[PDB]
RNA sequence: GGGAUAACUGGCUUGUGGCGGCCAAGCGUUCAUAGCGACGUCGCUUUUUGGAUGUCGGCUCUUCCUAUCAUACCGAAGCAGAAUUCGGUAAGCGUUGGAUUGUUCACCCACUAAUAGGGAACGUGGACCGUCGUGAGACAGGUUAGUCCCUACUGAUGAACUCGUCGCAAUGGUAAUUCAGCUUAGUACGAGAGGAACCGCUGAUUCAGAUAAUUGGUUUUUGCGGUUGUCCGACCGGGCAGUGCCGCGAAGCUACCAUCUGCUGGAUAAUGGCUGAACGCCUCUAAGUCAGAAUCCAUGCCAG
RNA sequence: CGAGAUUCCCACUGUCCCUAUCUACUAUCUAGCGAAACCACAGCCAAGGGAACGGGCUUGGCAAAAUCAGCGGGGAA
């Protein structure tokens, strides 16, 4: 019954920088000195670029759209200027600020790091998440926080409850704005922000930008400044580039071939990152499932988080990725954008992604700080125009096979294919496992299902990107190795498929129907193809501990 | 519900009408078709299971049985019937001398103020030499009849109820010839029919009776004639015996009625008959057997049955000893025994 | 696993007529001009609508039911290229999913005509229109269906072979004897009738050979174009050749009976040695019954040795007629194949780093053998009864008796009743079908059997008479 | 699953009858009568032999 | 075949969809949630039952990491709800257990805790084979 | 067809007077028509061949 | 503001488009050319590479139709087997959900033999009188328009036919459904993979009629045991808590919370035949006739 | 009595149902007394009955006193 039982989880992540239509230390920002004394016990010494562009302009009073990944400090980015602007509790009734996050986990983390900045002053912070008392809640409010954090249902559902008035707040923060929306949270959103006062400064942190949150960032903010993760749509030119024409049914095994050869993976439990760093990006939570499987059957340190994972089990996978407990994490999109992905040395996309600008953010994720990083695309048939789209995007010539004999792998889009020998053992090797173990194959299925379904539910591509698709196509380059083989592959593959090449350029004369009314039909439509030019329970007399039970019958009755 | 059984209509008659016969050809011996007893209750039985292709073969299978008590019934009359364009009609009958004070009560209804004049003519018929009348009606049956029936009565002077009036029904004769079948009723005219005669061991048979009236908390729910078929004697005891729950396997001496006797209904003396499952009808009732119209189509029937023993603890209670002298034995001696002694 | 999974494609007629009886039966049919204009819509667009969606369905299930060409191993694609033009295929299963995008179009169009439709007429008419529109693009259809439904019942009728499995391809010649060796090795029926071209088809058998199963594939054959031109029997048999990573047995006879020289041979083998310089090939000198190697002029003795020369090509003898080589040709040759894969699986798994696989480990672990250290052998309890009674034969008539039969007299599976008492074994026979007690006066006659039971009771009679000496019941 | 009045159902039943319950209901019948024996041996005018009179919806009154 | 035992006598169903019954094998989960009953009869408005030796659909709510919030196969292996077994005895047991099974029968579990009942065992032999208690 | 053992709806022959009534404005509404259409506008057999004296 | 229609359909509805040309038997102004004119074909839609939906509903129940989803039966198909597709005879049988949504279907996925379509009078539970504006409107202004009877049916009784017992059966209703396992059999078939069916046997689902031997549940049996607080100054026994509460509990009643039972002959429809005319061949049909569906008709069953 | 050892549960909800408790509403028979609304005359069904007009009428199905309790059929814009 629950296979996909409302949707697939991770739908999309669809961002858009078209947003942009929207327009060194602590002590040089000149904060208080209590402020500063907590940031330093917090051991925060130099600013990270997001909060070294957004609290100038928090402190200077103007709406904030900001764009980072997790982990880079949004919130101290948009908690130091909270109480830098509050400086000190209110006599006055009124909640002041507010900040309203998705998850209580999330919501959790945002209070420890609001007390630990805040170590000395008298603010009243408040935490308002489902699950939680409503008593406790109202108990709460009548001791009057100046700061809320909650989410957005919790919220709507405490101010019904207990008619609360907003118009003592001046500071808004909308924590993961995009995994809001995401949720659907979008309707008490517009409706806190139609509850809130016109003057207030509102600051809105997301890693990426959808359409709906761009809308609704237009008809709620009042001139939002945006500020970007510096260079986060730049391709580093320390990233090294491969993509590798596949079929479905060898896809798997490329994938084994990449792991095993190109990047020579030790197998096995390994004896901060690694050397290696393999992670592999996918389409759905069923491929990520899938491919964990078949690499902990093929013997790879793999840690797979996927969107709708339970936290625990997420922290661990992520604990231990980012301790080099494993070599390779396995994620779709929306994880990827959840959890905070350290330095990375391999990149691998098995599905790939139908934006250009997810293909950015995906091969940004690796090759920082200078480092050199290595991105290997697995690309279809199917999946070709995408690379178009995204050649069109980066601004990147295209090598189709070997048309140069030393192509740039960093500044040119090199496409080829695998070597045919190792593809076939590991596509056999992958058909055995599947004949083999009845788990695998029902996962085979289910994941065919659900790609079946994002084939539905793909945002399509442009119908040049099509056209020169089949061109593409119909060019050889589409068929002839990678230029990653080797000049001496170049060469016995040279000698060998040229009458190959005649063999799959073969033209019939007639079909074996021509060698009746349908052959009468074939021949009519040859002819026509032709090219164009809780107290305890009273004592028991005949109970073993009779007296003992009714002792504490008695030491119930007189606690009351 | 069902619409072959709505509207849901009381049953005309307490005792229950037998509609239908068995088919009758020639060429088979002669025999009765029905017999008649009264629902005693019900016991436990254990049972070898030898149904071949059974998860449970060859492994012990508890069932509930039905206990029917079963007195003699008395032969009092024959009938003969005649085929016409409008169906079967009684021809003529005959009835038998010294009929019995209970059968004269069925044919009365205020016993006790009625001075007892029911077919004295008619004995007196019998006992003055109009054996030519006699002769006359049976040559009329033997003659002009194709179907006879023995009207047979069922007596509860010896079954153990408050009852006094005793029970009359017509049991058709087949397999044979008219005039034999008639000079086997004649013969038969005032002799007692035992279960042992009328039926036999491990047999299918079909049971009339009238299912019970559930009054006083859109109508008439309960009180319906009843004929439910396909139901399996498993055994035929015999009262006289005193180890008739007695089985092979246990040599313990004790009659098919438990410990302290049958719940509202008393204890059994007689030719009981012993069927699977659940039967309609309830205690004192009157349980009408019959045989079945068609040959079996089952191995559960043909199927033969080896018991182990029959529950005889009291269903009074949640008791369980099953004779008095084991209870006896295991409570030990008591006081008022003691003082008694 | 195959492609005979494919539901059959209907004509143009056909198609027709079963759509258009879906949306005849399958849905209410009487509408009254009395009725309202907005029920009248409505049921004149639910028919449209449900036109659309069977015409739909068919057509979704047709395409995406068909192989998808440029996804299959490279033998499947040129195979199925040969026998099928991929060009053509793929211009035909063009035309039909046009053809349904367009009654898709129609159909929206068609419906926003009759929700502003007016009156009865009006949506008779439009109904008429749309369902006429559909009619004519499925007459134009007519011959893409034809041409489907065949490619469905070759694809149906196609041999299912497994290229990464072990493989053995047996080429050549016509005639040279391809056939005859395959019936002989395998339990597959190829048609040895003797003219040129007797098998259009490539054909598919399976052996064991010490518990392990491979493949044999039997190819039409070549002659001497030079590959440029071709016909489509000869493109398959090459493309096989070519595609199948298999053992490569090449078939040609010291007689000339075959028909070509065997200067014939070697100029096509050279030809096609490129195509098999990766593998493993062996060429089989057959016939020899009837011309053997010794006979034939020195100077082809000389050029067949110099074709040897090369260190990826072996030599074998076989004579298919009376049987003399081939049990031992093809232990051989699938010997060499095994110990072949046996150093490739030893490589992948070897490969260089110092860490083996987790299927090599398990490999190991499988294969090692545990001995006890003291390097004792126990003794051991095997009864000469059946060290010498006779082996189980079911065609030998003078059989034993068996339960199976015994059942079969006595009635089947339902009927038969076995008695566990003929198998009781007793001391005085008769004691067997006699029943044994359980349970007397309610304790149990098990639990109270017991051995020098009569003794014990004699202990308990004299304990009792000592008690009635002591007076142990008497009232004071 | 056929009906239980299906045409080859009923011929089985039929052959059953014949064949498997017919020889085991004969012989308990037969011992069946044999009990019955057991237990019941346990002028024409004036005598009775011809049948005279005892002791009109059909035709039209008269 | 669909996952439907062949060869099962009448019994009390004691476990109905939606039910929170305990873990039985090593897998790791500590709860199975019984969310549909394969075999169940087609009426309205009654809920499907299942008992010892059904193979219900199941979904570990309370679990390892690793396996929890996962629907999989799985067979009722203990039931509490009191039933009659053939040689007229009642039983019943003390909670509601089941092993997680994949539709062919191989378990995914190594040890099951606890008893098995006679009835899973004799349904299914592996569950004979890998129960160290049956009873 | 199984329309011998179970018989289907029957086809009343009894027509209605307002049915009559219509067929027979109807009708003349034809006759009318046909006139009208004649208005607006817009080879002898011979003797047979089988006569005896042809 | 005047005038006009009081209003709609009722042998109406369905599965196969329209425009133009070619062809076209016939008919026609006098003749296939004043011209009308079906089926087809050609050209356009229409081709060289695979979301629409406004108020509604939601549930249950009875009955009926078939334009049949499944069960049964056959005809055809490269239908090896298995799994299927199309066609028709068939209304006895049964015909479940989740997502999504204003809400439905489409599509999507989960069971399941299967989740087929409908009918039942679409079955039962505002507009002027105006006032203030005329390049457009407003009016807390008004006048105001605006529904408990009979009887069929069933059950239980019932007057007279003298009372009672045992019977007959005209008539009316009618009931069983599906799935699974063993054997056949790893057989027939098959290159492999896989993989049947008949006969026989054993279970299970639903429905129907019963029953309390055994197992849970219910305690105005107020049965047995325990126990709370109160007052009558105290014992006493009481009112006491519209039957005080807590344990066990018989009988009875029950339970998809337990057990039992559910049945056979004929005639048919599609179809397959036999004999054999029309028509010197031929033919299942014309005469005669055989088999054949869960179909129909009766027995079995209920009422009388 | 053993620090005795081991196993199960505890959350919220602007969600549904049941059971527990509170308030309020609820009661039959025979005697005696004893109205009112309403009433052109009465009510089986099927088809027909031009004017969506049927209880009259035509053709049929049929049709047996009288009570109590359930039940469903009719009464222009
Ligand atoms: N004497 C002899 N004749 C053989 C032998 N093998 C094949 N043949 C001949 O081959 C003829 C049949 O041809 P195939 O056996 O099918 O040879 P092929 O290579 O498969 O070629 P095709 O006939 O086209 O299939 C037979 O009539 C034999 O005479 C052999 O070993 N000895």
């Amino acid at each position: 019954m629950p296979k996909r039982a409302v949707s697939p989880a991770p739908s999309e992540n669809e961002v858009d920088i078209a947003g942009s239509l929207f327009a060194g230390g602590f002590q040089a920002m000149g904060l208080d000195a209590n402020l500063l004394r907590a940031i330093a016990r917090k051991g925060f010494s130099v600013p990270t670029p997001i909060q070294r562009k957004t609290i100038p302009l928090i402190l200077e009073r103007r709406d904030v759209v900001g764009m980072a990944r997790t982990g880079s400090g949004k919130t101290a980015a948009f908690v130091i200027p909270m109480i830098e602007r509050l400086k000190a509790h209110s006599a006055r009734f009124g909640a002041r600020a507010l900040v309203l996050s998705p998850s209580r986990e999330l919501a959790l983390q945002t209070l420890k790091v609001v007390k630990e900045l805040g170590k000395g002053t008298d603010l009243k912070t408040v935490l308002l998440v489902g699950g939680d008392s409503l008593e406790e809640q109202f108990g709460l409010m009548a001791t009057n926080p100046d700061i809320i954090i909650a989410t957005p249902g919790r919220f709507l559902h405490l101010k019904v409850e207990m008619s609360l008035d907003l118009s003592s707040i001046k500071y808004v923060v909308f924590d993961e704005a995009d995994r809001l929306f995401e949720m659907g949270f979008a309707a008490q959103l517009t409706e806190i922000l139609h509850a809130l006062p016109p003057s207030r400064q509102t600051l809105l942190f997301s890693a990426t930008l959808p359409s709906s949150l761009v809308e609704f960032t237009r008809a709620g903010l009042q001139d939002p400044v945006l500020v970007r993760l510096d260079a986060e749509t730049k391709v580093s030119p320390d990233l090294e580039s491969a993509f590798f024409s596949v079929k479905s049914g060898e896809k798997e095994g490329a994938l084994l071939h990449i792991l095993y050869d190109i990047i020579k993976m030790p197998l096995g439990d390994p004896p901060k990152p690694t050397e290696h760093s393999t992670i592999i990006f996918t389409a759905t939570k069923h491929h990520v499932e899938y491919i964990s499987n078949l690499l902990r059957l093929a013997g790879f340190s793999v840690s797979y988080v996927y969107g709708s994972l339970d936290q625990t089990a997420r922290k661990i996978q992520v604990d231990n990725f980012r301790r080099g407990r494993t070599n390779i994490l396995v994620v779709t999109d929306v994880a990827a954008r959840g959890i905070d992905i350290p330095v990375l040395a391999n990149v691998i996309n098995y599905d790939f992604p139908p934006q250009p600008k997810i293909f950015v953010h995906r091969v940004g994720r690796t090759a920082r700080a200078g480092q050199r990083g290595w991105a290997y695309a697995l690309v279809r048939e199917s999946d070709l125009p995408y690379l178009l789209d995204l050649q069109l995007f980066l601004g990147r010539r295209l090598v189709l096979g070997r048309e140069e004999k030393d192509p740039s792998f960093a500044r040119d889009i090199v496409v080829g294919s695998l070597k045919r020998v190792e593809l076939e053992n590991n596509v056999e090797w992958v058909n055995k496992v599947l004949h083999e173990n009845e788990d695998i194959g029902a996962l085979k299925r289910v994941t065919a299902k659900a790609e079946k379904l994002y084939m539905k539910t793909r945002n399509p591509a442009s119908s040049q990107s099509a056209k020169r698709a089949r061109e593409v196509i119909v060019s050889k380059g589409w068929g002839q190795l990678h230029a990653i083989f080797g000049e001496e592959a170049a060469n016995e593959e040279q000698v060998r498929d040229n009458l190959l090449s005649k063999i799959t350029g073969y033209k019939p004369q007639e079909t074996i129907f021509e060698i009746n009314k349908a052959a009468e039909a074939v021949r009519s439509f040859r002819q026509r193809i032709g090219p164009r030019k809780k107290a305890p329970k009273e004592a028991d007399k005949w109970r073993d501990d009779y007296e003992v039970r009714k002792k504490r019958v008695a030491e119930a009755k007189e606690k009351r | 519900g069902s619409l072959a059984f709505l509207p849901r209509k009381r049953a005309a008659r307490h005792r229950g009408r037998v509609k239908s016969f068995p088919k009758d050809d020639p060429k088979k011996p002669v025999h009765l078709t029905a017999a008649m007893g009264y629902k005693a209750g019900m016991t436990t039985i254990v049972r070898d299971l030898d149904r071949p292709g059974a998860k449970a073969h060859k492994k012990e299978v508890v069932e509930a049985v039905t206990i029917i008590d079963c007195p003699p019934m008395v032969v009092v009359g024959l009938v003969g019937y005649i085929e016409t364009p409008r169906g079967l009609r009684s021809l003529t009958t005959v009835w038998a001398e010294h009929l019995s004070d209970e059968v004269k009560r069925r044919f009365y209804k205020n016993w006790y103020k009625s001075k007892k004049k029911a077919f004295t003519k008619y004995a007196k018929k019998y006992a003055e030499n109009n054996g030519a009348s006699i002769t006359r009606e049976l040559e009329r049956i033997k003659k002009y009849c194709t179907v006879v029936r023995v009207l047979a009565h069922t007596q509860i002077r010896k079954t153990p109820l408050k009852q006094k009036k005793a029970h009359l029904m017509e049991i058709q004769i087949n397999g044979g010839s008219v005039a034999d079948k008639v000079e086997f009723g004649r013969s038969l005219f005032e002799k007692p029919v035992t279960i042992d005669t009328i039926f036999e061991k491990d047999e299918m048979i079909d049971v009339i009776a009238v299912t019970k009236g559930h009054g006083f908390v859109a109508g008439q729910m309960g009180y319906h004639h009843r004929t439910s078929v396909n139901h399996k004697i498993y055994r035929i005891g015999k009262g006289d015996d005193e180890a008739n729950a007695s089985t092979e396997t246990d040599l313990t001496k004790k009659k098919i009625t438990p410990m302290g006797g049958f719940v509202r209904y008393g204890e059994v003396n007689n030719d009981y008959v012993m069927i699977k499952g659940s039967v309609p009808g309830v205690k004192k009732r009157i349980m009408t057997l019959r045989k079945s119209l068609f040959t079996h189509t089952s191995r559960k029937a043909l199927e033969k049955v080896e018991l182990k023993w029959i529950d005889t603890s009291s269903e009074f209670g949640h008791g369980a000893f099953q004779t008095a002298a084991e209870k006896k034995q295991f409570m030990g001696t008591l006081k008022k025994d003691l003082q008694t002694s | 696993t195959g492609w005979k999974d494919i539901p059959p494609v209907p004509t143009a007629q056909e198609f027709i007529d079963i759509v258009l009886s879906r949306t005849q039966r399958r849905l209410p049919t009487q509408i009254r001009p009395g009725f309202k204009i907005s029920r009248i819509r409505a049921f004149y667009t639910r028919k449209v609508k449900f036109t659309q969606e069977t015409c739909s369905e068919k057509f979704g299930a047709i395409i995406s039911s068909f192989p998808v060409l440029s996804d299959q191993h490279p033998f499947h694609r040129d195979l199925m290229n040969i026998l099928y033009d991929a060009d053509h295929f793929k211009v035909a299963l063009g035309q039909i999913s046009t053809a349904k995008n367009l009654i898709e179009t129609i159909s929206r169009d068609y419906v926003r005509l009759l929700k502003y439709a007016q009156s009865l007429y009006q949506c008779k008419q439009l109904k008429r229109a749309a369902l006429g529109r559909m009619a004519t693009l499925i007459k134009r259809l007519k011959d893409p269906l034809i041409y489907l439904d065949q490619v469905r019942q070759h694809l149906a009728r196609l041999p299912d072979i497994n290229p990464t499995t072990r493989t053995l391809l047996v080429a050549g010649f016509p005639n040279v004897g391809k056939s005859s060796f395959v019936r002989s090795v395998t339990r597959a029926d190829t048609p040895v009738e003797p003219y040129a071209f007797t098998t259009k088809s490539l054909f598919v058998g399976h052996l064991d050979y010490k518990y392990l199963r491979y493949q044999v594939i039997d190819t039409p054959g070549i002659l001497d174009h030079p590959l440029e031109e071709m016909n489509t029997i000869e493109m398959q048999s090459v493309t096989a050749l070519a595609h199948l990573r298999a053992a490569v047995l090449y078939f040609m006879d010291i007689s000339e009976q075959c028909g070509f020289s065997l200067k014939a041979q070697i100029n096509l083998f050279k030809s096609i040695k490129p195509l098999f310089a990766n593998k493993m090939v062996f060429i089989v000198l057959n016939k020899m019954d009837i011309k053997k190697f010794e006979e034939l002029d020195p100077e082809m003795q000389q050029e067949i040795n110099d074709l040897t020369k090369s260190g990826e090509v072996e030599i074998l003898r076989a004579s298919c007629a009376t049987q003399e080589g081939v049990q031992e040709v093809k232990n051989h040759v699938c010997e060499r194949l095994l110990v072949e894969r046996v150093s490739q699986k030893l490589k992948a798994g070897t490969h260089s780093n110092g860490n083996i696989g987790t299927r090599l480990q398990e490999v190991m672990a499988r294969i090692h053998v545990a001995t006890p250290m003291d390097g004792t052998t126990r003794e051991t309890f095997i009864p000469e009864a059946v060290k010498n009674l006779k082996k189980y034969d079911k065609n030998d008539p003078n059989r034993r008796v068996l339960a199976r039969d015994i059942e079969e007299a006595n009635g089947g599976a339902g009927v038969f009743n076995v008695d566990l008492r003929k198998d009781w074994i007793l001391e005085n026979p008769e004691w067997k079908y006699d029943k044994i007690p359980e349970i007397f006066d309610g304790k149990n006659v098990y639990d109270y059997i017991d051995p020098d039971i009569d003794a014990k009771l004699q202990a308990l009679e004299e304990e009792e008479e000592r008690l009635e000496k002591e007076g142990f019941y008497d009232e004071d | 699953a056929k009906s239980a009045r299906a045409s080859r159902i009923k011929e089985n039943h039929q052959r059953f009858k014949k064949n498997i319950a017919g020889p085991v209901e004969a012989a308990r019948l037969e011992r069946l009568s044999a009990k019955l024996m057991a237990i019941a041996q346990a002028s024409g005018v004036k005598s009775g032999k011809s049948i005279g009179r005892k002791d009109s919806s059909i035709v039209f009154p008269m | 075949k669909r996952g439907a035992p062949g060869g099962k006598l009448k019994m009390t169903l004691g476990l109905p969809v939606g039910a929170i019954m305990n873990c039985a094998d090593n897998s790791g989960a500590r709860n199975l949630y019984i969310i549909a009953v394969k075999g169940a009869g087609a009426r309205l408005n009654r809920l499907p039952a299942g008992g010892v030796g059904d193979m219900v659909m199941a979904t570990v709510k309370k679990g390892k990491p690793e396996l929890r919030k996962k629907v999989h196969p799985a067979v009722i292996v203990r039931q509490a709800k009191p039933w009659k077994r053939f040689d007229g005895v009642f039983l019943y047991f003390e909670d509601n257990a089941g092993v997680i099974v994949n539709p062919k029968g191989e378990m995914k579990g190594s040890a099951i805790t606890g008893p098995v009942g006679k009835e899973a065992a004799e349904l299914w032999p592996r569950i004979a084979s890998n129960a160290g208690v049956v009873m | 067809a199984g329309t011998i053992n179970k018989p289907k709806k029957p086809t009343s022959k009894r027509k209605t007077t307002r049915l009559r009534a219509k067929i027979s404005k109807r009708a003349a509404e034809k006759k009318r028509k046909e006139r009208k259409l004649a208005r607006k506008n817009p080879k002898d057999p011979g003797i047979p061949n089988l006569f005896p004296y042809k």
